[PDB]
RNA sequence: UUGGCACCUCGAUGUCGGCUCAUCGCAUCCUGGGGCUGUAGUCGGUCCCAAGGGUUGGGCUGUUCGCCCAUUAAAGCGGUACGCGAGCUGGGUUCAGAACGUCGUGAGACAGUUCGGUCCCUAUCCGUCGUGGGCGUAGGAAAUUUGAGAGGAGCUGUCCUUAGUACGAGAGGACCGGGAUGGACAUACCUCUGGUGUACCAGUUGUCGUGCCAACGGCAUAGCUGGGUAGCUAUGUGUGGACGGGAUAAGUGCUGAAAGCAUCUAAGCAUGAAGCCCCCCUCAAGAUGAGAUUUCCCAACUGGUUAUAAGAUCCCUCAAAGAUGAUGAGGUUAAUAGGUUCGAGGUGGAAGCAUGGUGACAUGUGGAGCUGACGAAUACUAAUCGAUCGAAGACUUAA
């Protein structure tokens, strides 16, 4: 149907509360230097060795 | 009356003593310790707890509950018994076992005795009106547009509203429900199964409590 | 095993196509889902192929797509691949995460032979 | 097969039977006690069905008795058959012969081997 | 079952019946191997009778693991006492039809 | 119900009857308990208490009602916009066509009757059905629970025994007690009988390829056909509504004056329903009245803080769980999945060769070979290395 009623601009905020997005859980490679995402190959510089 | 616990692990069958065939469940038990003993002098009831599947020992990596933790070896130490999945209490059992864990062993049931056998049921997930409360469905040829749905969910205007426990689709499965009046066929020992006149609540490996009774 | 978005036969053909792509390149890169698939396809060809008789050859040919190197995939399973992983009891292959891909946001691994 | 349903239906499996087959005929003889005596009633026919679970198995023998066609299935292991006698055995091709359930006259019949 | 034509193994002139009723209980949808119905002859006409079920395509369980299944479907009509119309049965019937007191009947069947 | 009024709605409150789903009243159809009978018994009639559950399937009609058929313990009466069309139909009803009878000079109207005829919507709020997160419950946790309260279930038949006794010329023919077994309805499960089974096995048809034969592959509803494992199922297989209490309605009383007697009542004390509250099944401490038992953890500095502990996750392998999240089984100090090797079960005798035939083909090698989900075993591949969160316990009085 169609809304009986124009949604106010505080009940559209808390229904967007949870609209987030979770950071990816990601590590440091010991080899790279650098950030990867953890169970996944290197960006930066080659090696998995896990 | 001692109730064990133990995991159904399948159905065969057998043949009674006029070759009266009998569909038969076997359920397993084994490592049932009682660990703690509830009584009303500092809990307000009486009951026996009882372990069944132990686990490992406590480790430092222990990522995955196949290990015990600290607090569920402190209480299986108590007993002097190993760390145990699937802690129940039994009640209505008069308390004659020992606060110290001894093995209840399968031989506390008789063939000849009846029994009531809890477990969850087996799961079914979000399985809307017909399949979950057995209605029927509409007309499917006679240019029906109705198949599957549920029908009205209320009166018109004059209840306004829809009452409570109003049959609806949702998540089916799962309950902890209780079969009972169930004959033990044989106790089998030194294999530590017990055969169940029936088919027992949950799926194959679904922990089941034995018990005897109420009626 | 797992319906991979495809129809039935579609989705034998994509994992016989897979499967020739592995052998003839030795790795490939593609989604996680079908490499999680043909992991368990290449690699009951791997051992048709350290078997080695005839009717081993007929069952592998009636699962191998026919592309020339020259050679075939085919003489190339039971040629110089079968012989490579003589001793090893299964677990031929392994997978490697990318990781999220452009445009889908698909789950890319590496595929290969071990 | 699981090793602790085997191994509890071990008292049931029976070993007095011979190793017949669908397509064959037997002889099946089986005791009832219906009333106050008990007979050995025959029953002759065709095996045209023979399942296997181990200690759940059963077989279909049917025959046309006169004019109306009639399916029996037994388990194997029952303590109720006392003897299983191979009259003949026949070359069937294949496990399950279904379409013997639409057959009755030179079109019902089976070979020798 | 409550349309259902059934055939006359016993010679009282009737060959084809159908299932109007199924007696006992109320809202009773279906009958098998020993149970009366009220059908009505479609073929020798026109009236209702009782008969009972002598065999069946689906057969019965027997309490044994014994299943017999039949090739077709037959009853048998009966007078007030269970005692058959008619005189002579036909075809085979089952032992569940001996057990539930209809001894006339299961006599004049040709082999149970 | 048929009406009366004309108070809300004509900037729209959608019709009758069926389908799905129900829920409520009691003026009770059945089952439960009684009084009185012109109640011998069986069977009844009329009142009285009782709403726990149950209350059929067809023919004809758009039909409701209504008649008939075959049963049943019974085939209740009503309300809910004559319940329910943002849940379904659209048969009749009042759209445009056409025709009949009738009326009209006529265009056209029905007292009518008949054949044909577009039923729109992506759910914002409340409501209901499931399922998660935040904070709370004066430290942080893990597990097991009590149960205030809420929900479910609650139906009945027929045989045999008392006993052919009681009552009755005879005919007939029991109350109360005892079992067996069914219908309808719930519910759990897949051993069994069947169903399905689009990564299983086999047969066969056309045509196109793998250079050719043999062997296979593509397409043709999964080309078609015969079987069919795990799982999901009912028509299959188990169990349930038992047994008892406490208070009661109609009712029957016991004692007893008011009223020297009579009196079931005013004092007082008993008995007495499928109904009430229990018992049985389930959910439940956000039960803010936030319960309880066990176990674990607890130090270093500046009024307070910190990272850390026990513990829980992010991330990964999964299924007995699943829309997602959650719930479970694991994460190498490892059997979680895949592979490999053995099985089970399924199909039904692989290719190659040899032989027998001129050929289609047949026999042996050989219960052969292939085998998704089922069982074990084996670290061969992958669950790497890592990171995030998470206490050190307020204030009075009393002992």
């Amino acid at each position: 149907a169609v809304p009986k009623r124009r949604t106010s601009k505080t009940r559209k905020n808390k229904r967007r509360t949870h609209f987030k997005i979770s950071v990816p859980g990601m590590t440091e490679c010991p080899n790279c230097g650098e950030y990867k995402l953890s169970h996944r190959v290197c960006k930066n510089c080659g090696s998995y060795n896990g | 009356t001692k109730g064990i616990l133990g995991r159904k692990i399948g159905m065969t069958q057998v043949f009674g003593e006029n070759g009266e065939l009998i569909p038969v469940t076997v359920v397993e038990a084994k490592e049932n310790v009682v660990l703690q003993k509830k009584t009303v002098e500092v809990d307000g009831y009486n009951a026996i707890q009882v372990g069944f599947e132990d686990k490992k020992a406590y480790k430092k990596d222990a990522k995955s509950n196949k290990y015990a933790n600290k607090p569920a070896e402190g209480h299986a130490k108590k007993a002097d018994a190993a760390p145990k999945r699937f802690i129940r209490e039994f009640r209505n059992v008069d308390v004659d076992a020992y606060e110290v864990g001894q093995e209840v062993s399968v031989d506390t049931f008789v063939a000849g005795d009846v029994i009531d056998v809890t477990g969850v049921s087996k799961g079914k997930g979000f399985q809307g009106a017909i399949k979950r409360h057995g209605q029927s469905r509409g007309p499917m040829s006679h240019g029906s547009h109705f198949h599957r749905a549920p029908g009205s969910v209320g009166m018109a205007s004059d209840a306004s509203r829809v009452f409570k426990g109003q049959k609806m689709p949702g998540r089916m499965g799962g309950n902890t429900v209780t079969v009972q009046n169930l004959e033990v066929v044989q106790v089998d020992t030194e294999n530590k199964v017990i055969l169940v006149k029936g088919n027992v609540p949950g799926p194959k490996k679904g922990l089941v409590e034995i018990r005897t009774s109420i009626k | 095993y797992r319906k991979l978005g495809r129809t039935s036969d579609q989705r034998k053909a994509m994992l016989r196509d897979l499967a020739t792509s592995l052998i003839i390149s030795e790795r490939i890169e593609t989604t996680e889902a079908r490499a999680k698939e043909v992991r368990s396809v290449v690699e009951k060809l791997i051992t048709l192929g350290k078997k080695g008789d005839l009717a081993s050859r007929r069952n592998a040919a009636k699962t191998l797509r026919n592309v020339e190197i020259t050679q075939t995939a085919l003489q190339k399973l039971f040629g110089e691949i079968a012989e490579r992983y003589t001793e090893r009891q299964g677990g031929y292959t392994r997978i490697l995460k990318q990781g999220p891909r452009r445009g889908d946001g698909a789950e890319s691994v590496i595929i290969e032979l071990v | 097969n699981h090793k602790l349903i085997e191994a509890v239906t071990k008292s049931q499996l029976r070993t007095d039977l011979p190793s017949f087959r669908p397509g064959d005929t037997l002889r099946v003889h089986v005791r009832i006690i219906e009333g106050t005596r008990e007979r050995i009633q025959v029953f002759e026919g065709v095996v045209i069905k023979r399942r296997g679970g181990g200690v759940s198995e059963t077989f279909t023998v049917r025959k046309i008795s006169s004019g109306v066609g009639v399916e029996r299935t037994f388990p194997l292991h029952t303590p109720k058959i006392e003897k299983i006698e191979v009259k003949r055995r026949g070359k069937v091709r294949r496990a399950k012969l279904y379409y013997l359930r639409s057959l009755r006259g030179k079109a019902a019949r089976i070979q020798e081997i | 079952q409550q349309e259902t034509r059934l055939k006359v193994a016993d010679n009282s002139g009737a060959r084809e019946v159908l299932t109007i009723k199924v007696l006992g209980g109320s809202g009773r949808k279906t009958a098998n191997i020993g149970d009366v119905i009220v059908c009505t002859v479609k073929n020798a006409k026109g009236d209702v009778v009782k008969a009972v079920i002598v065999r069946t395509k689906s057969g019965v369980r027997r309490n044994d693991g014994s299943y017999i299944k039949f090739d077709e479907n037959a009853c048998v009509i009966i007078r007030d006492d269970k005692g058959p119309r008619g005189t002579r049965i036909f075809g085979p019937v089952a032992r569940e039809l001996r057990e539930g007191n209809f001894m006339k009947i299961v006599s004049l069947a040709p082999e149970v």
